[PDB]
């Protein structure tokens, strides 16, 4: 297929989100991200390894 | 040997978002890891690791 | 997990009244206690197995 | 700081008998059972010595 | 030989399957008239005769007439269908213009209906409207919800309850009855 | 030719399986929602198993 | 610093009701064997 299986607007392929904060307790390590899928993009949740 | 730097991946296992299809937006994905040595390391002999 | 003491032979269990609206079956197996942490809390200072 | 926090997280950190007469009563029967088991063994043993002496 | 003022049979809701599960006389709300004189009893009956009179009017006004009460499956014409309006999409990009622009060297950055009126981009005065159907392909027919259960299953007054033709006894008033098999079932 | 009288002792051994007791009439799995998972006795009342 | 933060985890780590029923079960199993001792003695009398 040629018409509408891929885009041309020079967009990334494999994003990477740094943690927005962290705790690092004695026996925990909480990390909060701001995972933000932009408009005109339906990401997934299966391909989101840490 | 001891003193082994690591670069593990740790995929996502929770059933509700294991293969969710995330529409565009801005989310706050965050998680809580376990720093306990006895739990995240498997020994063979079974020795207490902690 | 229903505990069974040392050298005990029977495990009497019970459930008070409930609806079994869409029950689907059972499954069971006995686990040695030192090989089972208490996930109901955070890190527990008795799990010494590895 | 490590010290103060340590506490909220650590915080909230984690004898029966049966009637003596019944156990005494049960232990009594086992004593009687042992005596009768011992008594039967003697007769069986004495029976065998009788037969082997007959062969002699 | 019933009293002419029977206690209404309340229907109990089985939320999962979506059907009513049996019935039973209203044994919660009752007036303990046993210590009243003959004068108050006449008023108490007038109250209970007034209740049964309403439930007969409410059932006629609201509930859907049917051959057998508590059917095992409702047709797709009697279950409340959620029908939302068609959705419209303002298509962001243009397929042809972006192809022609890209092939020339420029690098960019940042059967329902093919409506094409004339975010946006400066190199094309073209926009596309996509009007889609937003409702299910087929209507649902499994079981009734809750806002409809309270409408199709108002309590039923039973006059002279068990009188003649045991085949005409309302067996739906049994929690473990089975309509299709016409027999009470259960492993227990 | 000089064997001795002996007594056998059979014993089986399986691991990695969890015993299963399905909740159907014939124990088969002809569907995800069992045959008894829509039985009018279980679906419309509250019992209490032991 | 790790030596200090790890030893904290290291230092952190550290009725007879069903006993009776277990013993009672064993006696019942044993008692059945003594019952089977009857036919053994009876068969002795033959021949």
């Amino acid at each position: 297929p040629t018409h509408d299986v891929t885009t041309d607007r020079s967009q990334r392929l494999t994003l990477r989100f740094v943690p927005v904060d962290r705790e690092a307790t004695t026996y925990l390590y909480k990390a909060r991200f701001t995972l933000a899928v932009g408009d005109n993009r339906v990401l997934d949740m299966a391909s989101t390894y840490f | 040997g001891r003193y082994v730097p690591f670069h593990i991946q740790v995929p996502q296992k929770f059933f509700a978002i294991k293969n969710l299809l995330l529409l565009p937006g801005s989310y706050t994905y965050e998680w809580n890891f376990r720093k306990d040595v006895n739990m995240i390391l498997q020994s063979s002999l079974g020795n207490d690791l902690r | 997990l229903y505990p069974i003491p040392a050298k005990a032979t029977n495990v009497p269990i019970s459930i008070p009244s409930r609806n079994w609206a869409a029950f689907r079956g059972w499954s069971f197996t006995r686990l040695k206690t030192k090989e089972t942490p208490s996930l109901g809390s955070g890190f527990d200072p008795y799990f010494v197995y590895s | 700081a490590a010290a103060a926090m340590t506490a909220t997280r650590l915080a909230s950190s984690y004898s029966s008998i049966i009637a003596e007469e019944k156990l005494l009563a049960l232990l009594a029967e086992l004593e009687a059972l042992s005596r009768q088991l011992a008594a039967l063994t003697q007769q069986v043993s004495e029976l065998r010595e009788q037969q082997q002496q007959q062969n002699k | 030989m019933s009293k002419e003022i029977p206690t209404p049979y309340m229907w109990s809701y089985q939320p999962q399957m979506g059907l009513a599960a049996g019935a039973s006389q209203d044994y919660s709300t009752r007036m303990n008239w046993l210590s009243a004189g003959p004068s108050m009893i006449s008023r108490v009956n007038g109250v209970r005769s007034h209740r049964n009179q309403i439930l007969l009017e409410q059932a006629a006004v609201t509930s859907t007439p049917r051959a057998k009460l508590n059917p095992r499956n409702w047709p797709s014409t009697l279950v409340y269908q959620e029908i939302p309006g068609p959705t419209t999409v303002l298509l962001p990009r243009d397929a042809l213009a972006e192809v022609r622009m890209t092939n020339s060297g420029v690098q960019l950055a940042g059967s329902s209906i093919g409506l094409r009126p004339d975010g946006r981009s400066s190199f094309t005065p073209n926009q596309a409207y996509l009007t889609l159907q937003s409702s299910s392909s087929e209507p649902r027919s499994g079981g009734i919800g809750t806002l409809q259960f309270v409408e199709e299953f108002v309590p039923s007054v039973y006059f002279n309850p068990f009188s003649g033709s045991p085949g005409l006894y309302p067996d739906e008033f049994i929690p473990n009855f089975d309509a299709v098999r016409e027999a009470v079932d259960g492993y227990d | 030719q000089t064997a001795v009288p002996s007594v056998t002792q059979k014993k089986f051994l399986c691991d990695r399986v969890m015993w299963r007791i399905p909740f159907s009439s014939n124990f088969m799995s002809m569907g995800a929602l069992t045959d008894l998972g829509q039985n009018m006795l279980y679906a419309n009342s509250a019992h209490a198993l032991d």
